[PDB]
């Protein structure tokens, strides 16, 4: 078997490709104590005993000796394989630094000694999930809207939003203690299940402001302790920061980003608006679809075909879709194995995996 | 059990304040006194967190310090100034000895040459008056200043029920190895020996979990109870231990020991230790007394995990009779060089019994 592993910015998933779905999820997270590393859910459990690392917190690799400890973790204790004995296909970010391409290569030959390897860029395997070649896509828990034209990203049409699920959790705890409740402490983790839980975007802001403004028929409780508390507006406002960041002090919101189409050959616009493609625990706001759909059209040509494709299965499209290419019969000659390792080095990785 | 310890003088608050500094980062506490996030046991000097202490000019510097959140030069003057407040002081020390669970014991913190000389003398007494099952520790520090220093050794050797550290000592070591050239530089090094000469207090342990119990082990007769201190990190146990017993380190400006306590605050093997003390026996480093059978003890312990290898020495010397000497020496030329004046000629009087006590002590035939 295959492994497939999707490097998260908040959260890893890890699984055998074939499969439907990961086997494994975990938080990207490296902690020693304040039993010497402890990696995943264990470190999140035990954080209070010790001091917490991210080393893939903004989608790059930051802290390498912290990311082998996670695909060490990966391996043996997730999936409890033994990564020498299966070929390996990885995710990376958009716009990933070269060197930083070069150096996951050298560590999965060298240190995990793998048969063999390959990494995808992330919204790539998203639009392969969606069965698509061509297209515009990813909103994740730490960070882009990624033009994919025959199979190929295309860099210089990228764009990064330094704006994603975790911003908006701090958000809504903001404004829940700003309704007169109070949450502050790591909390955070209740709100960010209340964000999931109970919160859309709305089609028209002003419009469902004034709605809450003048009845209950927002409101949704929610049970902490025992105690049962409301959320109203707040379940519109928290995701409406992603069509207008100023709400959080940042000044493009989502559907004025994805700017990136402007940015491709005009005889390929067309086939990006017709194909905007969501992905990203980020985009499962209910009414997201919808609204993107709105304000696009609101900003392309009148005489524009516009089309937002929300799949169910989204959150984990990059996982899926690593598992449909792996399982690939013409991808089978495209992983770098051990043999052309041996041959060529790490840069081997610009030509084999472009 | 708990302790309460009490500060008196310049010297007292200072080394006292940097006591409690160098405790409250050992464990998770800030110094505003909240618990920080970040198994030891710390209900012993805390009162749940707050320190059980009792300070008595230099109180402005600390109140102006980042702390504030944690609470003449006669003897006569000193003795006499504590008969007028005998009450108020005492009213203080009474609902901090009753509002904690099970009393024990009574720190105390103070150098014996100009207040806390006489105060510090006075309170001595009444503290044994009003509880006779109560220890005092005195952690006295050494430097009209002969006449001082002996009128409180006088109350040292029949109320205290138990440690020297002399400043002649302290600079030496400041020179040698600190290059030094200051008050506030010395009271790094004296700090860093109190908060681990009770290293078996904050932390549970297998034996000498009681403050009774690291005074009876040293203390073989009330009269001689005056220790020293040795400290050598400024490898294995052999290392720690045979540079404990230079002369270099000792705290202490025929002669033999009575008893030694040895602790290791690292990691280390707990198989080694029996095979260093053998080595011990062999190159024979440490004579010790003829009369009683008498024998060396090692502790381990565990540094704090919020704050490697160290070691401390608690050894009951009998070479420290040389010290009192020095301070008798020097009275009676002052005696001759000048409303009865008859209360020093008794403190010199019995001071002299201990002296002849220790150099009676290293006989093979003390007993009588």
């Amino acid at each position: 078997a295959a492994l497939v592993v999707d490097n998260g910015s908040g959260m890893c998933k890890a699984g055998f490709a074939g499969d439907d779905a990961p086997r494994a999820v975990f938080p990207s997270i490296v902690g020693r104590p304040r039993k010497d590393s402890y990696v995943g859910d264990e470190a999140q459990s035990k954080r209070g005993i010790l001091t917490l690392k991210y080393p893939i917190e903004h989608g790059i690799v930051t802290n390498w000796d912290d990311m082998e400890k996670i695909w060490h973790h990966t391996f043996y204790n997730e999936l409890r394989v033994a990564p020498e004995e299966h070929p390996v296909l990885l995710t990376e970010a958009p716009l990933n630094p070269k060197a930083n391409r070069e150096k996951m290569t050298q560590i999965m030959f060298e240190t995990f000694n793998t048969p063999a390897m390959y990494v995808a860029i992330q919204a790539v395997l998203s639009l392969y999930a969606s069965g698509r070649t061509t297209g515009i896509v990813d909103s994740g828990d730490g960070v882009h809207t990624v033009p994919i034209y025959e199979g190929y990203a295309l860099p210089h049409a990228i764009l990064r939003l330094d704006l994603a699920g975790r911003d908006l959790t701090d958000y809504l705890m903001k404004i829940l203690t700003e309704r007169g409740y109070s949450f502050t402490t790591t909390e955070r983790e209740i709100v960010r299940d209340i964000k999931e839980k109970l919160c859309y975007v709305a089609l028209d802001f002003e419009q469902e402001m004034a709605t809450a403004a003048s009845s209950s028929s927002l409101e949704k409780s929610y049970e902490l302790d025992g105690q049962v508390i409301t959320i109203g507006n707040e379940r519109f406002r928290c995701p409406e920061a992603l069509f207008q960041p100023s709400f959080l002090g940042m000044e493009c919101g989502i559907h004025e980003t994805t700017n990136s189409i402007m940015k491709c050959d005009v005889d390929i616009r067309k086939d990006l608006y017709a194909n905007t493609v969501l992905s990203g625990g980020t985009t499962m706001y209910p009414g997201i679809a919808d609204r993107m759909q709105k304000e696009i059209t609101a900003l392309a040509p009148s005489t524009m075909k516009i089309k937002i494709i929300a799949p169910p299965e989204r959150k984990y499209s990059v996982w899926i879709g690593g598992s449909i290419l792996a399982s690939l019969s013409t991808f089978q000659q495209m992983w770098i194995s051990k043999q052309e390792y041996d041959e060529s080095g790490p840069s081997i990785v610009h030509r084999k995996c472009f | 059990r708990e302790i309460i310890t009490l500060q008196l003088g310049q010297c007292g608050n200072q080394i006292g304040f940097e006591f409690w500094k160098q405790l409250c980062a050992e464990h998770g506490i800030s110094p505003e006194g909240i618990v920080e996030e970040f198994t030891d046991r710390k209900d012993v000097f805390f009162y749940q967190y707050i320190p059980r202490a009792v300070l008595l000019r230099v109180i402005h510097s600390i109140l102006n310090s980042p702390y504030a959140k944690l609470y003449g030069n006669n003897w006569a003057s000193g003795f006499s100034q504590g008969e007028k407040i005998h009450e108020d002081i005492f009213d203080i020390i009474d609902r901090e000895a009753d509002g904690s669970d099970s009393l024990e014991g009574f720190v105390l913190c103070h150098s014996i040459a100009g207040t806390g000389s006489g105060l510090g003398s006075y309170l001595l007494e009444r503290l044994n008056d009003r509880y006779p099952k109560k220890l005092v520790q005195t952690y006295s520090v050494f430097p009209v200043q002969p006449y001082n220093s002996l009128l409180t050794l006088k109350r040292l050797t029949q109320n205290a029920d138990c440690v020297v550290l002399d400043n002649t000592a302290l600079n030496r070591i400041a020179t040698d190895r600190l290059h030094i050239q200051s008050f506030s530089q010395i009271n790094q090094l004296v700090s860093t020996i109190m908060s681990a000469s009770t290293t078996t207090l904050r932390y549970p342990g297998y034996m000498n979990n009681d403050l009774i119990g690291l005074i009876a082990s040293l203390i073989p007769t009330p009269r001689l109870h005056f220790l020293m201190t040795g400290y050598t990190p400024l490898t294995t146990v052999l290392d720690v231990m045979r540079r404990l017993l230079q002369p270099k380190n000792v705290m202490v400006s025929n002669h033999c020991y009575i008893a030694i306590l040895n602790i290791i605050q690292g990691e280390v093997d707990p198989t080694q230790v029996h095979k260093s003390l053998q080595r011990i026996r062999e190159r024979k480093l440490a004579n010790f007394i003829p009369w009683g059978p008498a024998s060396i003890q090692v502790a381990l312990s565990r540094k704090s995990p919020y704050l490697r290898v160290s070691g401390l020495m608690m050894a009951n010397h009998t070479s420290i009779s040389s010290l009192f000497e020095r301070t008798c020496r020097q009275y009676d030329k002052l005696r001759k060089r000048e409303d009865n004046f008859d209360e020093m000629d008794t403190s010199r009087e019995i001071v002299q019994q201990l002296i002849d006590e220790y150099h009676a002590a290293t006989r093979p035939d003390y007993i009588s």
